[PDB]
């Protein structure tokens, strides 16, 4: 009756669950990544001048 | 000159923005559109073009508004052609070198944002919004667009609003 804590996995439906959890959290670094970018490129437009 | 730079801008349809009856800005309406200074406060003075609701860039601390048809008849002319040299405005001349604009001390000071920059032709070069004292000079922060359209702020360092 060891009962690991990890031991309740279903592998296909964890891995659905780890793109539910995370998997939002890429999104959100990647949106956080081309917002950097477009910040940048307006910068870069403003100082081009 | 000075006289008919002070001709034209009155003929154009330009009104200081009136609060509690002092002068605290100035705006006018150039390429058809008015435009506002955000940080000033108050209404333009005129009721047909105070109709008009106004959007804001926090960015540029300046506001933007569309203009009827029938009204954009009149507005200024606007060129990207800013050649190094001296332009005229409405306190006088402006000194334009390394693509800054500046002007003798004692010109220019609260309540003068919003006044434009005009050529030898007449045509709008850039908008006073504010300056910041640069000894026997005074060196004033306005915007002005390339001819790619690219709109660019130069702010001096702690400039003040003007």
């Amino acid at each position: 009756h060891a009962q690991t804590f990890t031991a309740a996995v279903s592998k296909t439906a964890w891995t659905w669950l780890t793109s539910l959890l995370g998997g939002s959290a890429v999104i959100i670094i990647i949106g956080l990544v081309l917002a950097t970018i477009v910040a940048m490129y307006v910068l870069t437009n403003q100082k081009h001048n | 000159k000075r006289q008919r730079m002070v001709m034209k801008l009155e003929s154009d349809k330009t009104f200081p923005i009136m609060l509690e009856g002092k002068i605290n800005g100035y705006a006018c309406v150039v390429g058809g559109k008015l435009f506002r200074p955000m940080h000033v406060e108050g209404k333009i003075d005129n009721d047909v073009l105070a109709a008009l609701k106004t959007k804001k860039a926090s960015k540029y601390d300046l506001e933007y508004a569309d203009v009827p048809q029938n009204m954009r008849a009149d507005t200024f002319k606007y060129t990207h052609e800013k050649p190094q040299g001296y332009y005229s405005w409405h306190h006088g001349a402006v000194q334009y070198e390394n693509g800054r604009f500046t002007v003798p001390k004692g010109v220019g000071a609260k309540g003068d944002s919003g006044r434009p920059i005009l050529d030898n032709q007449g045509r709008v070069v850039a908008i006073v919004l504010g300056g910041v004292n640069e000894g026997s000079r005074t060196a004033l922060s306005v915007v002005m667009w390339n001819e790619k359209g690219v709109t660019v702020k130069y702010t001096p360092e702690n400039c003040e609003q003007w």
